[PDB]
């Protein structure tokens, strides 16, 4: 039909746009945010593909928990995801922000930030290499590039 | 510290940014806030090490 | 077939052999119905018709492999099949306020009940949690409720031993009936049908409903029982709206408005595609008072004791106050009459 | 043994009104200002709940221990230090009732 | 003496003026801004909360 | 021995720090307990708990030992012992080119004059000591958490304080809030018995 | 208004009677709190802080622990207020 | 027709501060070993359009704290009066001819600061109300500053009307008579619309966001929008004033052209000073501004009065 074109026409529109200029919040935690600076880097250059690193929550479209998680952070961490406005992204960088890496069995450590955020990209590594990173972040896009918000709007 | 076995008793670690930025108040006195900025980088802290 | 023995201590990475597939999970109660599932170490199977960014809040409430997304079509029985095969719990929320282009009340409230039922007797699933309408009735003024009676007979003859369950007004965080009437303040007055003085709610927590349900799988006895969950005080709608914009601290300009023009003015809101701000079924549903069921077991029955409106409503009020009364404790207002 | 900050138990009562003499005028601020959805008296009432927990310690020195660690959580929630969040954790509320009967205990599991 | 020569029942509660006219200071000391420089701030290495 | 394989030894420091061990030992008799010189070049000096400030300011201000500079503060937990905890002062000497140790013992109870007033550096030392073990130090200018989260309770450095702790983290959507529940893991963490039934050095060998 | 005896009685036992756990039946001016009304003391702390704010000044834990009888309160306040 | 005349002169502004995003973003990158957005569209052509239509399909978030009027009434005044600021601008030929256009220009940027007031003051954050604090330092440091240098400047023009400048530099350049008064006009600028060494009313490493930390999607796009149209059009004020361009009254488009690219050589130079230089402290802006400027523009007015009447070169008055 004629509806469901424009809708899917639209739905592409929309999410190229935001699958394209994601907006990162400038988020580091632990030995994970060096490799994250080494992305910004000129060698990688993350603002090449439109990912640019915002420093406040409510102009960021992502978040890349990069780096251990502890216990004293999470609730500043679920609190700077909240105040992101949607559609946010969380993307979990290195192993210590997927499941506790090195400090799983640790007093003071979540065991990944998925108790705390959900995730859509798991980024592994120890740390992850600035191209795995960048993998997961371009992964996000592809992620992105298969939302179709408003083709089940249409169908709702 | 050991204690003659194949793992260590104790392993205190000593970090250099862990006494620095406990002086972080004493050299931020009388300046302003973007001179803490410049403080607290001309310390080159690393959280690691500090939050053993 | 698909019976576990509960292991550990109910937390998080326990085990407790209550392996469900909760329809509609999306939803205001859906949120804690997976939530409280979830913490228990249950094996959660959430089936979704809208986009997975949609179902990512769910994600966390379960451990690793807890929680399974699988995408299901109401209008395909064979969707329905695949979600509930491994399941020896089915629980039903699929129920939508407004009538759709694709969907009807007809088509929510009593074909995928149905389906639901008929399909989960297929699978060899134990026990069934259907949840309908404390005002549910076969002549109601409302086409919603109308339907959700008679789904309610169809879920026991495809369903013989499914429990049922009748919450009167569920009020929360992310509820329409406490935000619903607190957002009334954006068009000026608050139309009320002879003010609001010829109306009785009973409006229920979605904690104390959520628990009920979790309770309901747990008690071995509420198969083929059917539950009303109720408040545990009854209010005047102009007395519970006028409560509603005192925790607020909003203005409050209470105007009779007649039933026809209240009629008419819902119509008007039913031409917005997306989800409508206010229905003519919503209009009716809310006007009409609770029904009282004293032959029905209610949250107490299940050990649960109904919190009072009173120490719940700070929480979902709270953002609609504006700077000058944010922090304004709950104590300040004093509870709106009760009519007991 | 050396003591820490009292000589007898009559002077390390006093440190522990004079804590929860501060604890309970603290409370009405830590509901306004944490923007707790809880009332005066359940915090005025877990506070007394809390302090009636160390209520065997016979031991000076332990007292004054506890005073101490009483006075720094004080400060956290007078400073905001503290979140809603470590407010809230006094009130356990996710964690589920878990019965001390011993039929009700024997049902569960094999926990002693 | 006193502050009015014909004092009444609301005067007589108003004490005369200092001698200097120097009237004792106020202690309404003036609060500061316990501004959070915390974690999330791009100057604070992301883990560093200052109380500041 | 000699060869590549094995440490050199100098005999010309453990000589002098001997020397300055036996120094220290003579000036301050009331406090020093014991002496040590480790095969190494490191010096040890054993203080009684009371001790702390005066054998600390000598030295940091005495011309003959100018330890002006805190290297470490640490504590160590035996859990074997009376005195559990055991304080251990590392200092440096810049006009000597030396470091020399302090080591000092108190209970989970007895507290322990804070060196504030001797090295400044001494104040998130003492803060991390009682934050991770519990030892408490007595006229501190301000003593708190400093590592541990801020409504945690216990002592996690401490021998008998479990690996895992006993409370974790996690969002739920109910109250919309981090909560701390009772710890849970997926896999236990795997305790290995690895100690060699036989003697590796039979020179630490203890009297029957 | 100058301040009367009978008057700082009549608010010692109105915030008395405000006071939850004190049971009126055994409320007197000469009910011991503890002995009578069946009060801890924190409950006494409790009572101490009331009459602070009804009266508005400091009672140092000293005389909190001296006072054990409503008519001790009032003597108190009398005292304080050179009543 | 006067309408499409308003449209003409705002949409294609609005299309050149969108892609001046991405000039900026593509000139920063080259001037650190990086690539600009390369890869949405060829050569990140379509970035802009990327980015604009993300903020607009962004959730906006009203805080709780905030006063809404403001907070809504900000971002407007400040679009609107950045759009304003182009109408009187000579390029040949102004839109709207005032007699003072000059004084109305001065004006228009006095009342824009208030959109950062309000923003930051409506925001209800510690972080927006010190951003604001910072807006006000800064119009203190430059505005005593800005006029006394376009005071002198004009005194070598007759009169405050824009148009006349293009004559009065028909055979010569005005920046070979006032160099000095146009470097400190260029710092004056650069400070003026919050930008290099001057971004203290945003401070991104030091108030993570400044003002518009509390503002998402379309308000922010709207305030960023403003931003860059006030740093065109503060160039396009410079290249006027000091880099006249011959107008040859049947071809205005030999002027266009070269007046354009005069601009486009300001902003690219407003990029290059961006990616140069360290942020100032606003204190030491202040005591710069108000200690090595304001003494020498008030010795440069003096010069600037005193030498028409002692060259026998008054400008004309009409
Ligand atoms: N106060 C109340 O809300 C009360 C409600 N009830 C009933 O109990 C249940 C509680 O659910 P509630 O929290 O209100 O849910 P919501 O209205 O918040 O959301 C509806 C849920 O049902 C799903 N759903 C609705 N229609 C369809 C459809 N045609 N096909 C597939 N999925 C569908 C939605 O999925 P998606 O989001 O993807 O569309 C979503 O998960 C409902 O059946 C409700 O009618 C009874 C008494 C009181
Ligand atoms: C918001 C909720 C906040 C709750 C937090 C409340 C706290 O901080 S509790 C910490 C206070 N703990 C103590 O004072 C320990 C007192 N130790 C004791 O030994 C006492 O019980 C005494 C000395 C026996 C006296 O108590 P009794 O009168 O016998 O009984
Ligand atoms: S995953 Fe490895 S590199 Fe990354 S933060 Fe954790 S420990 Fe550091």
């Amino acid at each position: 039909s004629r509806g469901e074109y424009v809708v899917a026409k639209l739905d592409d529109l929309v999410n190229w746009a935001r699958r394209s200029s994601l907006w990162p919040m400038t988020f580091g935690l632990a030995c994970c945010a060096v490799e994250m600076m080494h992305m910004a880097a000129p060698r990688y250059d993350m603002d090449r593909f439109g990912v640019v690193f915002r420093a406040s929550p409510r102009q960021s479209d992502v978040m890349i928990v990069a780096g251990t998680l502890t216990n004293k952070m999470a609730p500043a961490l679920r609190k700077v995801y909240d105040q992101m406005p949607e559609p946010r992204y969380v993307v979990s960088m290195g192993s210590c922000a997927n499941g506790g890496g090195y400090y799983h069995y640790s007093y003071s450590v979540v065991r990944g930030c998925d108790r705390i955020v959900p995730v859509d990209i798991y980024v592994p590594g120890c740390p992850p290499t600035a191209e795995a990173l960048l993998y997961g972040i371009l992964q996000l896009q592809r992620k992105i590039k298969r939302e179709k918000r408003l083709r089940i709007w249409y169908r709702r | 510290v050991s204690d003659g076995s194949s793992r260590p008793y104790r392993c205190k670690i000593k970090a250099p940014g862990f006494a620095h930025l406990a002086g972080l108040d004493k050299m931020s006195k009388g300046h302003m806030l973007a001179d803490v900025v410049a403080i607290i980088g001309t310390q080159d802290i690393v959280f690691g090490e500090v939050d053993r | 077939h698909h019976a576990l023995i509960p292991h550990g201590k109910g937390g998080r990475s326990s085990v407790s052999g209550i392996v469900a597939t909760v329809f509609g999970a999306t939803g205001f109660l859906g949120r804690y119905v997976v939530n409280h599932l979830g913490r228990m170490g249950s094996q959660v199977i959430v089936p979704y018709r809208c986009e997975p960014y949609d179902t990512m809040h769910l994600r966390p409430m379960g451990d690793l492999g807890q929680i399974i997304f699988m995408e299901w079509n109401g209008k395909d029985k064979d969707s329905i099949r695949k979600v509930v095969e491994h399941s020896n719990v089915v629980i039903n929320l699929v129920g939508r306020e407004w009538e759709t282009k694709n969907f009807d009340f007809e088509d929510v409230f009593v074909k995928i009940p149905h389906a639901i039922a008929q399909v989960s007797k297929e699978a060899g699933v134990e026990k069934l949690i259907h949840i309908s309408h404390l005002n549910a009735d076969i002549k109601s003024p409302s086409r919603y409720l109308r339907s959700k009676a008679v789904g309610e007979k169809e879920v026991r003859a495809a369903f013989p031993e499914a429990t049922i369950i009748k919450p009167s007004d569920i009020f929360g965080r992310e509820d329409r009936f406490l935000n619903y009437f607190a957002s009334m303040r954006w068009f000026g007055g608050v139309p009320l049908i002879s003010l609001g003085k010829e109306t009785v709610k009973q409006p229920v927590y979605i904690v104390d409903v959520s628990k009920g349900i979790i309770n309901a799988i747990k008690d071995p006895d509420a198969k083929g029982k059917t539950f009303a969950f109720v408040g545990p005080n009854r209010y005047l709608l102009f007395d519970l709206v006028q409560y509603i914009f005192a925790v607020a601290y909003r203005p409050f300009l209470p105007y009779p408005l007649p039933h026809f023009a209240y009629r008419w003015v819902g119509r008007l809101f039913e031409v917005s595609p997306f989800e409508p701000w206010t229905t003519r079924d919503k209009v009716e549903r809310v006007h009409m008072s609770d029904m009282t069921l004293p032959h029905l077991p209610g949250l107490e029955d299940l050990g649960i004791q109904a919190t009072p409106l009173e120490l719940k409503a700070i929480e979902v009020l709270r953002r609609h106050r504006t700077y000058r009364w944010l922090t304004s404790e709950m104590e300040d207002v004093k509870p709106a009459k009760t009519v007991n | 043994v050396k003591p820490i900050f009292s000589r007898d138990m009559n002077e390390a009562k006093r440190r522990v009104r004079e804590l929860y003499r501060a604890w309970y005028r603290e409370v009405p601020n830590t509901v306004h200002l944490f923007q707790l959805d809880i009332s005066v008296k359940q915090g005025r009432d877990k506070v007394r709940e809390m302090f009636m927990k160390n209520a065997h310690v016979t031991d000076p020195r332990v007292v004054d221990l506890l005073v101490i660690k009483g006075k720094m959580e004080l400060e956290e929630t007078i400073n905001v230090w503290k979140q809603r969040t470590h407010i809230m954790r006094f009130f356990h509320e996710t964690e589920a009732p878990r019965p001390t009967d011993f039929l009700s205990k024997f049902y569960v599991g094999h926990d002693p | 003496g006193g502050a009015v020569m014909y004092p009444t029942k609301e005067t007589a509660h108003w004490k005369p003026p200092p001698w200097n006219d120097v009237d004792p200071p106020k202690d309404t000391l003036v609060s500061n801004l316990t501004l959070n420089f915390g974690p999330q701030h791009p100057a604070a290495h992301g883990v560093l909360r200052l109380v500041m | 021995d000699t060869r590549p394989t094995i440490r050199p030894r100098n005999d010309v420091v453990h000589k002098q720090l001997s020397a300055f061990g036996q120094y220290v030992a003579e000036i301050l008799p009331k406090y020093v307990q014991q002496v040590q010189v480790s095969c190494f070049n490191e010096l040890e000096i054993f203080i009684h708990p009371d001790g702390v400030i005066p054998v600390l300011t000598f030295l940091r201000d005495h011309t003959n030992a100018q330890f002006k500079s805190l290297a470490d503060l640490t504590a160590v937990d035996v859990p074997t012992r009376q005195n559990r905890f055991e304080i251990v002062y590392n200092l440096l000497s810049l006009r000597f080119n030396s470091r020399i140790r302090v080591k000092t013992y108190t209970d989970e109870l007895t507290p322990i004059e804070s060196s504030v007033t001797v090295y400044k550096a001494a104040n998130w030392y003492e803060r991390e000591i009682w934050d991770m073990f519990g030892v408490f130090f007595a006229n501190h200018p301000d003593l708190r958490r400093i590592l541990t989260d801020y409504g945690f309770e216990g002592h996690p450095f401490r021998k008998d304080f479990p690996l895992s702790g006993y409370v974790e983290l996690r969002y739920d959507d109910e109250v919309k809030r981090v909560v701390a529940e009772p710890v849970e893991l997926a896999q236990e963490f795997r305790k290995f018995d690895l100690n060699s039934p036989w003697e590796a050095f039979p020179a630490y060998r203890q009297p029957p | 208004p100058p301040l009367t005896l009978e008057a700082i009685k009549d608010r010692v036992l109105y915030v008395l009677k405000l006071y939850d756990k004190i049971d009126p039946e055994k409320l007197s001016v000469n009910s011991h709190f503890m002995k009578d009304l069946g009060l801890d003391s924190l409950d006494q702390v409790e009572i101490i802080m009331a009459m602070e704010d009804e009266f508005g000044f400091e009672i140092p834990d000293i005389d909190a622990e001296k006072l054990m009888c409503p008519q001790e309160i009032v003597d108190y306040i009398a005292d304080k207020k050179d009543v | 027709m006067f309408m499409i005349n308003i449209l003409s002169l705002i949409i294609p502004i609005l299309l050149a501060v969108a892609f001046l995003t991405l000039v900026e973003r593509k000139v920063l990158g080259y001037m650190q070993l990086r690539k600009g957005p390369n890869v949405v569209g060829p050569y990140g052509l379509l970035q802009p359009i990327a980015d604009a239509l993300k903020l607009f399909t962004k959730e906006p978030l009203r805080p709780a704290t905030s006063s809404i009027s403001m907070f809504i009434i900000a971002p407007i005044l400040a679009l609107s009066l950045a759009l304003t600021m182009w109408v009187p601008l000579p390029m040949p030929y102004p839109l709207i001819n005032m007699n003072l256009g000059v004084l109305f220009m001065l004006a228009m940027s006095s009342l824009a600061v208030y959109s950062i007031l309000w923003s930051g003051w409506a925001s209800n954050s510690k972080y927006a109300l010190i951003g604001a604090l910072r807006a006000v330092a800064q119009t203190i440091s430059y505005e005593v500053t800005l006029a006394i240098i376009l005071l002198s400047v004009l005194l070598m023009n007759g009169s405050y009307t824009l148009s006349t400048l293009i004559t009065t530099q028909e055979h010569i350049w005005m920046i070979f008579t006032s160099w000095p008064l146009a470097m400190m006009w260029f710092i004056s600028t650069l400070a003026e619309t919050n930008r290099a060494p001057f971004d203290l009313t945003e401070g991104e490493s030091e108030l993570v966001s400044g003002f518009n930390v509390e503002y998402a999607a379309g308000p922010f796009a709207m305030f960023f929008m403003a931003e860059y149209a006030n740093i065109i059009m503060m160039n396009a004020f410079t290249a006027i004033l000091f880099l006249g361009a011959s107008h040859d009254p049947h071809t205005p488009e030999l002027y266009t052209i070269n007046f354009v690219l005069k601009t486009l050589a300001l902003t690219i130079t407003f990029l290059w000073i961006r990616a140069s230089y360290p942020r100032f402290r606003y204190d030491q802006l202040m005591h710069l501004l108000w200690k090595s400027f304001l003494p020498l523009t008030l010795a440069l007015c003096m010069w600037h009065i005193s030498l028409p009447i002692m060259t026998a070169s008054i400008p004309p008055q009409s």
